[PDB]
Protein backbone atom coordinates (compact mmCIF):
# COMPACT_ATOMS: atom_id res chain seq x y z
CA UNK A 1 0.00 0.00 0.00
CA UNK A 2 1.57 2.94 -1.34
CA UNK A 3 2.41 6.29 0.84
CA UNK A 4 -0.39 8.25 0.31
CA UNK A 5 -0.15 12.22 1.44
CA UNK A 6 -3.14 13.53 1.40
CA UNK A 7 -3.20 16.69 1.85
CA UNK A 8 -5.15 18.79 4.85
CA UNK A 9 -6.10 21.86 6.19
CA UNK A 10 -3.52 23.85 4.82
CA UNK A 11 -3.33 26.83 8.19
CA UNK A 12 -3.73 30.12 7.18
CA UNK A 13 -1.73 30.91 10.13
CA UNK A 14 0.99 29.14 11.63
CA UNK A 15 3.16 30.43 14.53
CA UNK A 16 6.41 28.44 13.33
CA UNK A 17 8.94 29.11 15.57
CA UNK A 18 12.56 27.25 15.16
CA UNK A 19 13.03 24.34 17.60
CA UNK A 20 15.84 25.79 18.38
CA UNK A 21 14.35 28.65 20.02
CA UNK A 22 11.43 26.18 21.60
CA UNK A 23 12.17 25.56 25.04
CA UNK A 24 9.50 24.00 27.11
CA UNK A 25 8.81 25.35 30.42
CA UNK A 26 7.21 24.62 32.75
CA UNK A 27 6.99 21.01 32.08
CA UNK A 28 5.79 20.56 28.66
CA UNK A 29 5.24 24.12 28.50
CA UNK A 30 6.37 26.37 25.43
CA UNK A 31 9.00 29.03 26.57
CA UNK A 32 9.82 31.73 23.72
CA UNK A 33 12.46 34.30 24.40
CA UNK A 34 11.18 36.81 21.98
CA UNK A 35 12.79 39.51 22.96
CA UNK A 36 10.40 43.51 23.11
CA UNK A 37 12.02 46.35 21.97
CA UNK A 38 13.62 46.79 25.78
CA UNK A 39 15.99 44.42 24.16
CA UNK A 40 15.77 42.77 28.07
CA UNK A 41 14.82 39.20 27.16
CA UNK A 42 11.52 37.82 28.32
CA UNK A 43 10.34 34.23 27.78
CA UNK A 44 7.27 33.96 27.40
CA UNK A 45 5.34 30.73 28.09
CA UNK A 46 3.04 29.34 25.63
CA UNK A 47 2.74 26.07 23.86
CA UNK A 48 3.93 23.98 20.95
CA UNK A 49 1.72 22.90 18.32
CA UNK A 50 2.60 19.80 16.80
CA UNK A 51 6.16 19.59 15.79
CA UNK A 52 6.54 20.50 12.17
CA UNK A 53 9.43 20.96 10.16
CA UNK A 54 12.83 21.82 11.97
CA UNK A 55 10.40 24.69 13.81
CA UNK A 56 7.04 24.48 15.89
CA UNK A 57 3.87 25.42 15.12
CA UNK A 58 2.42 27.45 18.28
CA UNK A 59 -1.36 28.11 18.23
CA UNK A 60 -0.67 30.32 21.08
CA UNK A 61 0.81 33.06 22.85
CA UNK A 62 3.08 34.45 20.19
CA UNK A 63 2.12 36.65 17.58
CA UNK A 64 3.69 38.35 14.37
CA UNK A 65 6.66 40.47 14.19
CA UNK A 66 7.65 38.77 17.50
CA UNK A 67 11.71 38.16 17.37
CA UNK A 68 12.17 35.03 18.69
CA UNK A 69 15.27 34.56 21.14
CA UNK A 70 15.96 31.06 19.72
CA UNK A 71 19.89 30.75 20.69
CA UNK A 72 22.07 32.21 22.92
CA UNK A 73 20.82 30.97 25.67
CA UNK A 74 23.47 31.14 28.09
CA UNK A 75 24.23 35.14 27.63
CA UNK A 76 20.82 34.84 28.19
CA UNK A 77 19.06 34.91 31.38
CA UNK A 78 15.33 35.93 31.83
CA UNK A 79 15.45 40.18 31.79
CA UNK A 80 18.77 40.34 30.79
CA UNK A 81 19.15 43.11 28.33
CA UNK A 82 20.09 41.68 24.55
CA UNK A 83 21.23 42.88 21.00
CA UNK A 84 18.86 40.91 18.61
CA UNK A 85 20.40 38.69 15.39
CA UNK A 86 18.05 37.65 12.81
CA UNK B 1 58.30 40.64 59.94
CA UNK B 2 59.43 37.23 59.14
CA UNK B 3 56.08 35.87 60.22
CA UNK B 4 54.45 38.58 58.75
CA UNK B 5 55.28 37.28 55.31
CA UNK B 6 54.65 34.26 55.67
CA UNK B 7 50.75 34.50 56.33
CA UNK B 8 50.49 37.46 53.69
CA UNK B 9 52.05 35.00 51.04
CA UNK B 10 49.54 33.40 48.79
CA UNK B 11 49.35 29.68 48.43
CA UNK B 12 48.63 27.41 45.72
CA UNK B 13 49.32 23.68 44.86
CA UNK B 14 51.58 24.09 42.46
CA UNK B 15 52.98 25.94 39.66
CA UNK B 16 51.00 25.93 36.04
CA UNK B 17 53.30 25.00 33.23
CA UNK B 18 52.37 26.03 29.53
CA UNK B 19 52.29 21.98 28.01
CA UNK B 20 52.85 22.64 24.55
CA UNK B 21 49.22 22.21 24.70
CA UNK B 22 45.66 22.96 25.73
CA UNK B 23 41.88 22.06 25.67
CA UNK B 24 38.63 24.06 24.81
CA UNK B 25 35.38 22.37 26.11
CA UNK B 26 32.23 23.08 24.34
CA UNK B 27 28.75 22.89 25.61
CA UNK B 28 25.79 24.20 24.44
CA UNK B 29 22.20 24.68 25.39
CA UNK B 30 19.51 21.75 26.40
CA UNK B 31 18.12 19.98 22.96
CA UNK B 32 20.49 20.97 20.73
CA UNK B 33 21.72 18.78 18.17
CA UNK B 34 25.43 18.45 17.00
CA UNK B 35 25.25 20.42 13.68
CA UNK B 36 24.58 23.20 15.88
CA UNK B 37 27.57 22.23 18.19
CA UNK B 38 29.21 21.50 15.18
CA UNK B 39 29.06 24.77 13.42
CA UNK B 40 30.53 25.77 16.80
CA UNK B 41 33.47 23.80 16.02
CA UNK B 42 34.40 25.54 13.00
CA UNK B 43 33.78 29.00 14.87
CA UNK B 44 36.18 27.18 17.38
CA UNK B 45 38.56 25.87 15.05
CA UNK B 46 38.76 28.84 12.49
CA UNK B 47 39.93 31.15 15.66
CA UNK B 48 42.73 28.54 16.31
CA UNK B 49 43.62 27.76 12.48
CA UNK B 50 43.45 31.74 12.04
Amino acid sequence: FVRARLEEGLNPNAILVPQQGVTRTPRGDATVLVVGADDKVETRPIVASQAIGDKWLVTEGLKAGDRVVISGLQKVRPGVQVKAQE
Amino acid sequence: GMAYLFVRLPSSFLPDEDQGVFMTMVQLPAGATQERTQKVLNEVTHYYLT
